RNA sequence: CGAUGUCGGCUCGUCGCAUCCUGGGGCUGAAGAAGGUCCCAAGGGUUGGGCUGUUCGCCCAUUAAAGCGGCACGCGAGCUG
RNA sequence: GAAUGCCGGCAUGAGUAACGAUAAAGAGGGUGAGAAUCCCUCUCGCCGUAAGCCCAAGGGUUCCUACGCAAUGGUCGUCAGCGUAGGGUUAGGCGGGACCUAAGGUGAAGCCGAAAGGCGUAGCCGAAGGGCAGCCGGUUAAUAUUCCGGCCCUUCCCGCAGGUGCGAUGGGGGGACGCUCUAGGCUAGGGGGACCGGAGCCAUGGACGAGCCCGGCCAGAAGCGCAGGGUGGGAGGUAGGCAAAUCCGCCUCCCAACAAGCUCUGCGUGGUGGGGAAGCCCGCGGGUGACAACCCCCCGAAGCCAGGGAGCCAAGAAAAGCCUCUAAGCACAACCUGCGGGAACCCGUACCGCAAACCGACACAGGUGGGCGGGUGCAAGAGCACUCAGGCGCGCGGGAGAACCCUCGCCAAGGAACUCUGCAAGUUGGCCCCGUAACUUCGGGAGAAGGGGUGCUCCCUGGGGUGAUGAGCCCCGGGGAGCCGCAGUGAACAGGCUCUGGCGACUGUUUACCAAAAACACAGCUCUCUGCGAACUCGUAAGAGGAGGUAUAGGGAGCGACGCUUGCCCGGUGCCGGAAGGUCAAGGGGAGGGGUGCAAGCCCCGAACCGAAGCCCCGGUGAACGGCGGCCGUAACUAUAACGGUCCUAAGGUAGCGAAAUUCCUUGUCGGGUAAGUUCCGACCUGCACGAAAAGCGUAACGACCGGAGCGCUGUCUCGGCGAGGGACCCGGUGAAAUUGAACUGGCCGUGAAGAUGCGGCCUACCCGUGGCAGGACGAAAAGACCCCGUGGAGCUUUACUGCAGCC
RNA sequence: GAGCUAGCCCUGGCCAGGGUGAAGCUGGGGUGAGACCCAGUGGAGGCCCGAACCGGUGGGGGAUGCAAACCCCUCGGAUGA
RNA sequence: UGGUUCGUGGAGCCAUGGGGGAAUCUGGGCGGACCACCGCCUAAGGCUAAGUACUCCGGGUGACCGAUAGCGCACCAGUAC
RNA sequence: GGGGGGAACCUGGGGAACUGAAACAUCUCAGUACCCAGAGGAGAGGAAAGAGAAAUCGACUCCCUGAGUAGCGGCGAGCGA
RNA sequence: CGCGGGGUGGAGCAGCCUGGUAGCUCGUCGGGCUCAUAACCCGAAGGUCGUCGGUUCAAAUCCGGCCCCCGCAACCA
RNA sequence: CCGAGGGUAGGGCCCGUGACUGGGGCGAAGUCGUAACAAGGUAGCUGUACCGGAAGGUGCGGCUGGAU
RNA sequence: UGGGAGAGGGUGGUGGAAUUCCCGGAGUAGCGGUGAAAUGCGCAGAUACCGGGAGGAACGCCGAUGGCGAAGGCAGCCACCUGGUCCACCCGUGACGCUGAGGCGCGAAAGCGUGGGGAGCAAACCGGAUUAGAUACCCGGGUAGUCCACGCCCUAAACG
């Protein structure tokens, strides 16, 4: 809940950063993080894949128990709230009680010293974690597996939430932050509440040095490029776009849909994204 | 000002050597050419 | 066209006379002073600025007058851009 | 005989330009056939965060010595980084390896690919990172943390003695980490000393003095003190750490804590081992001083204790070594402690190393990572002035003292009149104090602007640190009287200022090598795509990136902080939505028709109908591609038109701006500033041809961006003048190049392919140099880049043609 | 062929000295409790002057140069993109 | 689709990436779409020297060159650079 | 037993374009240049499921003829049994 | 200087391209409605189709030359 | 030392003035349409926002000083 | 002290009618709209009916000239937190009372800022009518806004 600055470098007029109120723990735990290899858009054959991304803060990667069906009846204690540059999230210690540690993401009103557990026989308060057809229709939930077993896809960013809007058969429809409504399974797990951090979309990052610090390089528009770069580009002037705008690679950028047609999740899809 | 050479025992080594070359079906076709050609040094002399 | 470097300005001149001033003369609707026109005459002189790349031009303050032209729209193996 | 022909040789230019930093040279002696140039000595100058020392790259005999000068040396050369020959590089501890892993590379599994090959979990390789035991002095012509002396230490093997469930390629701990600021105590390094050591000196007026000058340290196991870091202890249960666990983790009980104990490191003393100047006696080093002294005080780190503390978001490597835990296995073994004895391998080690030894063809004013980098006054400082150690005077000199060039200094009287512009060059310049406007995002503007003080002597007074409350030293002030000069940041390193307009908000980035900007980027706003095996991109594939992310996220596009805002048109293009309909391929279907045979039979065309995308068709869609009107009349002065009429369109430019970065006619008209203003500013609006995300109108602060104006001060100017040294000129030495059909190469007037030294006719004109100036030789250089030509060539575009990836 | 240049990945290093004085903490004030104000502390910033370092703004030299991009006076950044 | 001269042409033969998909001498393919006759030959497994090509090597011979010619090199060459 | 060389010669698996067509896309350069694999002193091919019209030849290779014939071609250039 | 549209009743447009025939609205004129005006209803007139020239049976029409009137291009130097 | 006044420099108030511009008051008869007075031909007034050539129109909310 | 009714405020949950949208059934030629017509919607199967789901705003009858508050204003039900006012008893204090320049707080609706939400309604806008003209009264679409959270704006026929 946002933190601002006054005015003393032109770039402290705007640049927000978040409260870091609710951190309780300030370097994180050694058994769990293991180093993230930066790629600055790099690929196996080292070409860049996507542009403008590299020169990014150094940072360790934390890992994050998104199953919880490990572990499932085993209740566990909340250690801890830590920062964690992979995610908008904040993330969240459990001290199970036979002592394994392990972090998940971290729902909204979570608070330390009280306690989470992930079953079928789980209660529905925050941060339990349960198969989606043992939960009630109309909460909002996260963490969201997608097919059960396969780890959890859905909801993950901060501030986001899920509707369950009810059931059909094995079936269990969601209104998903995109407000797509989509059939899921029952039995792949979610998470209740929702995500933590939700003043994350407030941020303003002032200038143009924390978008390097992100590791987001300069976007260069491509009615600044010359035509072998780009179709936009050149002509004698400044130009409008003469044509219909469109990719680097040809393809247009208002509003082709490329939704794959044939896509067999096509028949588990309600409701396209609106607005 | 900086000239472009700016010279490298390893880089060298690493880059234009001998075991650079067999690995290479480029650089396995070069010294092809240059034990057909008659060639003393088929590497650089690469200094160690 | 196996190059004839282009406008303007600065510096350096020189030439023609259909003459801006100055010299001489005729006519004048020339009283005098000052003017108009025409003839002879190139010896020498013909300022400083404001504006704009300026050639030209407009204006300010003077003057005896603030001339028209050529010389690869004189002059970059002298300068400037 | 020519091809700007090909190779080779020699001319011209020409004894010309230059001789590679305006840091600088003089003399005496020596050696020599020969000396401005080699050696020595004295005087003189220069750097002195370097132009002085130690590394790391790279170079690979250049290091040292003896014998030399043909060539390399921009001159000479007895000299050298040059020739010949010989010597020269020593390591358990420095660095690398026999230890570790990161990016990456290779890569048994396994996946993919016509071939070649491409990915790829484990593992290996990969270092200037982690781990790891050496400090001080001496010696040689050359090597030394390497040989020697002193004092310390590590691994491995063996042998003893004792102690313990020993045991790893496995589990756990730890190694383990950011940025900025900072505390305490040290040391490095430096300063002073009226105290200690000493060879010496009274010079020229004075000085035998608490006089001058020099020096007053290094390292050092055990132990000890100081300053730190690291660190909770027992019992029980326990499903987790992919087997086991006495270890770790979790839960419970108990114990004391700005602790303490255990352990580790830095610093000091520390048995002891070393060093030891100035000078002057010999000759690039050696003896004495001296038996050296080896004390105290002051400053003090960025370095140490170190993994210290505090704050902040962008949240800050892996593995091994080290400790512990157990399984197979052994439990005569195997480890742990202490000692003793043995064993200890390979590479580099010379030398330059901001340079004449490396990269620039060169002994080239260029480029090159890390460490030390002293002193003094400058407020501080790695800045600037002058210097210590140490190293150089840049590998052509001597002369004169022209024009003219580069670089520097000064000026009357005026102060931008020069001029595309104050281009350039001046004034101001540091610190402290007074004081500082509209405007505005309240931070700013702003050091705004504009002034006053700044040296030296004496006296009095305050605070802080070290101390001991003291002295002394160091830092930081306040007040009063007086002295000198033109001047007191007395030399050197230091902003000229304002008003106002255009553009971009800003800090940044860019055409290495002509453009640093208004261009790009930027946080910010919006549109659109994307439900995870995501969309997108690279690859035929595998597989990667995306992303070990999940719509507060990821891709694309366009404006581009912010304030106020972003109107109308879906007619055409685009994209999105639409199971009807029309058009539509392979295929299904087989009415009929044909060929052949005597025949069953074989074979060939083939209509109605069925039949997908895509298109046609019906809607939506402007922060999608785009577009946003003519003509005529009308108001009780004229003038204009708030009205009306009519035609087309899909719709006719709203706000806000406006002769503007856009205004052709145009220096539009009016006003301001000026004596005068094609510029600038404020207005008008008849906008050839502003205008709303190729955004519109503003906007404080910022800008080496661009116009305009003013103050201040000037060699920019009327309008030049003098002086300085580096060339230029003269002499001695060395000595090129572009170019060059050949030459004995004058003007005027003609003339000729038009603009003649050469043809014609006149005029002028003895032969040959040197310093200069540049009109010509249509001067040189480059087979015109503007233009055209060739059915030349190459980027780029598109509703050109045809095709291909891709997608449907 | 990325030993130049461009971008990224891994790993170390470098940035003298001075100036302004944000958040926060502590105290005082304030109200019923808050906001908020003042003082001290505090040292944040794509902050300011300004060397090393990275640049290359304007002007003069240089033009078969010292150099196939130099030198001089002048200037921008210099805790950050 | 490719090979044959065969560029779809009346397009057969040989090879075959996709789909359908039998029979054993009364059994199959071919004789240039197809039908008939009349003939040729026996696929879907492999082996086989001789004649043919070349000339880093050795020898023989030139109406081949004779140091800018002849291989790039007649010489310490694929070196110096 | 294989790996790896060998001036060419050979076979297979991939396979351009300048150019000719006086432009150019079918064509042509041409299955040439090159890349890759793989034989050996040779490689390839090889005993007819063939030729083609005489009821004829009798595996393959290589030279000469056939023959610039038959033919193939934006029936152009050219290709060519 | 060049190229290509237009001129028709008083105003704005339509009619041409394949020749004949001059249409729409507003205006104006006469009457009605109203106390009266405008609007509303009924009816009406008004045309060398810019010009000279032919062509052809015949020209607003088709083709040259001129007159206005509209706009456009005038580029590499 | 103080010091009348002069000079330089930056602020504050006040007056005149200024091309052009926004609006107002006034001015017997000009032009355009008719919102308010009746239920004013759509009840009116009002605060605010948007639009319009003009009164004014609509939205949202309130009042009756609105009749029937 | 005891008792009393009330849409008094705030927070959090919850029920139901109806509109609109989506899914399915069944069914045909017009629905809708007006003063009358048209734009539109509809054969691509509309309207009307039935069922199911999502979605938001407001709480019909009770309900009135009534209740509550200082004002603005407050109306489904449930709770929790909480304020003003009233009656009886006549227990306790002992004039502590009143108004109130400033100040500070609240303060309808429209508007503004960041993020939600958006079913209906609806300025601007577009169309169709009406009219000489109609930027309007009528009709069909239809964005902000109307709702929630926070922060601003602080006006009114804030009136009795
Ligand atoms: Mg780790
Ligand atoms: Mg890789
Ligand atoms: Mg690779
Ligand atoms: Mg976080
Ligand atoms: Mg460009
Ligand atoms: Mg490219
Ligand atoms: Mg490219
Ligand atoms: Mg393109
Ligand atoms: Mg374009
Ligand atoms: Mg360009
Ligand atoms: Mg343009
Ligand atoms: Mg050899
Ligand atoms: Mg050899
Ligand atoms: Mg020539
Ligand atoms: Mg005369
Ligand atoms: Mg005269
Ligand atoms: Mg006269
Ligand atoms: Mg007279
Ligand atoms: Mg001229
Ligand atoms: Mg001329
Ligand atoms: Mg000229
Ligand atoms: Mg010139
Ligand atoms: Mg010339
Ligand atoms: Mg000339
Ligand atoms: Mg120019
Ligand atoms: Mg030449
Ligand atoms: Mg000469
Ligand atoms: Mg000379
Ligand atoms: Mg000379
Ligand atoms: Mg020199
Ligand atoms: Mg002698
Ligand atoms: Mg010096
Ligand atoms: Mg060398
Ligand atoms: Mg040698
Ligand atoms: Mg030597
Ligand atoms: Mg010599
Ligand atoms: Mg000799
Ligand atoms: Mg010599
Ligand atoms: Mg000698
Ligand atoms: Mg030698
Ligand atoms: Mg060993
Ligand atoms: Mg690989
Ligand atoms: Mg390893
Ligand atoms: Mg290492
Ligand atoms: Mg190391
Ligand atoms: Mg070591
Ligand atoms: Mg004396
Ligand atoms: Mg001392
Ligand atoms: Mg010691
Ligand atoms: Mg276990
Ligand atoms: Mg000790
Ligand atoms: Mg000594
Ligand atoms: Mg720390
Ligand atoms: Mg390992
Ligand atoms: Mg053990
Ligand atoms: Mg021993
Ligand atoms: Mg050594
Ligand atoms: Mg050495
Ligand atoms: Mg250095
Ligand atoms: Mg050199
Ligand atoms: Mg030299
Ligand atoms: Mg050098
Ligand atoms: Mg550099
Ligand atoms: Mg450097
Ligand atoms: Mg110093
Ligand atoms: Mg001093
Ligand atoms: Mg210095
Ligand atoms: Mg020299
Ligand atoms: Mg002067
Ligand atoms: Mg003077
Ligand atoms: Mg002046
Ligand atoms: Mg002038
Ligand atoms: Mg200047
Ligand atoms: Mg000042
Ligand atoms: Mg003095
Ligand atoms: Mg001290
Ligand atoms: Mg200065
Ligand atoms: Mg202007
Ligand atoms: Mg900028
Ligand atoms: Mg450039
Ligand atoms: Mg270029
Ligand atoms: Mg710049
Ligand atoms: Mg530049
Ligand atoms: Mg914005
Ligand atoms: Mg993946
Ligand atoms: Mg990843
Ligand atoms: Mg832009
Ligand atoms: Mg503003
Ligand atoms: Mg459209
Ligand atoms: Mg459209
Ligand atoms: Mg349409
Ligand atoms: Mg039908
Ligand atoms: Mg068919
Ligand atoms: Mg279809
Ligand atoms: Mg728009
Ligand atoms: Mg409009
Ligand atoms: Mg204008
Ligand atoms: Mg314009
Ligand atoms: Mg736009
Ligand atoms: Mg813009
Ligand atoms: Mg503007
Ligand atoms: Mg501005
Ligand atoms: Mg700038
Ligand atoms: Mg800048
Ligand atoms: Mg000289
Ligand atoms: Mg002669
Ligand atoms: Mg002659
Ligand atoms: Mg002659
Ligand atoms: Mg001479
Ligand atoms: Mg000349
Ligand atoms: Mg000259
Ligand atoms: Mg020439
Ligand atoms: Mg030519
Ligand atoms: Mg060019
Ligand atoms: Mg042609
Ligand atoms: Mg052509
Ligand atoms: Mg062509
Ligand atoms: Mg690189
Ligand atoms: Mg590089
Ligand atoms: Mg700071
Ligand atoms: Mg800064
Ligand atoms: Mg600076
Ligand atoms: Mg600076
Ligand atoms: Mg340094
Ligand atoms: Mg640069
Ligand atoms: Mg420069
Ligand atoms: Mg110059
Ligand atoms: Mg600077
Ligand atoms: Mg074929
Ligand atoms: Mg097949
Ligand atoms: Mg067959
Ligand atoms: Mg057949
Ligand atoms: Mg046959
Ligand atoms: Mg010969
Ligand atoms: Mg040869
Ligand atoms: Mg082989
Ligand atoms: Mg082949
Ligand atoms: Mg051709
Ligand atoms: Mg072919
Ligand atoms: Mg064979
Ligand atoms: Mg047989
Ligand atoms: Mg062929
Ligand atoms: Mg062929
Ligand atoms: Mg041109
Ligand atoms: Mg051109
Ligand atoms: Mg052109
Ligand atoms: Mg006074
Ligand atoms: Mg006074
Ligand atoms: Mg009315
Ligand atoms: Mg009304
Ligand atoms: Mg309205
Ligand atoms: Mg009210
Ligand atoms: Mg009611
Ligand atoms: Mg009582
Ligand atoms: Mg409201
Ligand atoms: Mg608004
Ligand atoms: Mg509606
Ligand atoms: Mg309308
Ligand atoms: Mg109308
Ligand atoms: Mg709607
Ligand atoms: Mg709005
Ligand atoms: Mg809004
Ligand atoms: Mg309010």
């Amino acid at each position: 809940a946002v933190k601002k600055f006054k005015p003393y470098t032109p770039s402290r007029r705007f640049m927000t950063v978040a409260d870091f109120s609710e951190i309780t723990k300030t370097e994180p735990e050694k058994s769990l993080v293991k180093p993230l290899k930066k790629t600055g858009g790099r690929n196996n054959q080292g070409r860049i894949t996507v542009r403008f991304r590299g020169g990014g803060h150094k940072r360790l990667y934390r890992i994050i128990d998104f199953k919880r069906w490990d572990k499932v009846g085993i209740p566990a204690k909340v250690a801890a709230i830590e920062y964690d540059p992979n995610r908008s999230a904040r993330i969240a210690l459990l001290h199970y009680v036979d002592g394994e540690k392990r972090y998940i993401i971290a729902p909204d009103g979570l608070q330390v010293g009280q306690q989470v557990v992930a079953g079928p026989d789980a209660p529905i308060q925050v941060g339990n974690a349960l198969p989606l057809r043992f939960i009630p229709v109309g909460t909002v939930v996260h963490a969201v597996e997608l097919e059960p077993k396969k780890g959890a896809k859905l909801a993950r960013a901060a501030g986001t939430s899920a509707q369950i809007q009810g059931r059909e058969g094995d079936y269990v429809i969601l209104r998903l932050p995109s407000g797509e409504l989509r059939k899921v399974h029952g039995e792949c797990y979610a998470t209740v509440g929702a995500v933590g951090n939700a003043d994350h979309k407030n941020i303003v990052l002032g200038k143009a040095g924390r978008s390097r610090w992100l590791g987001r390089r300069p976007h260069v528009r491509g009615a600044a490029m010359n035509p072998v770069d780009h179709p936009h580009g050149g002509g004698e002037g400044r130009a409008p776009r003469g044509r219909p705008p469109a990719s680097p690679w040809g393809w247009q950028t208002k509003g082709l849909k490329t939704r794959k047609r044939r896509k067999p999740s096509s028949r588990f899809i309600i409701a396209r994204r609106k607005k | 000002m900086k000239r472009t050479w700016q010279p490298n025992r390893r880089k060298r080594a690493k880059t234009h050597g001998f075991r650079a070359r067999m690995r290479t079906p480029g650089g396995r076709k070069v010294l092809k050419r240059r034990r057909q050609k008659g060639r003393w040094r088929l590497t650089p002399a690469v200094r160690k």
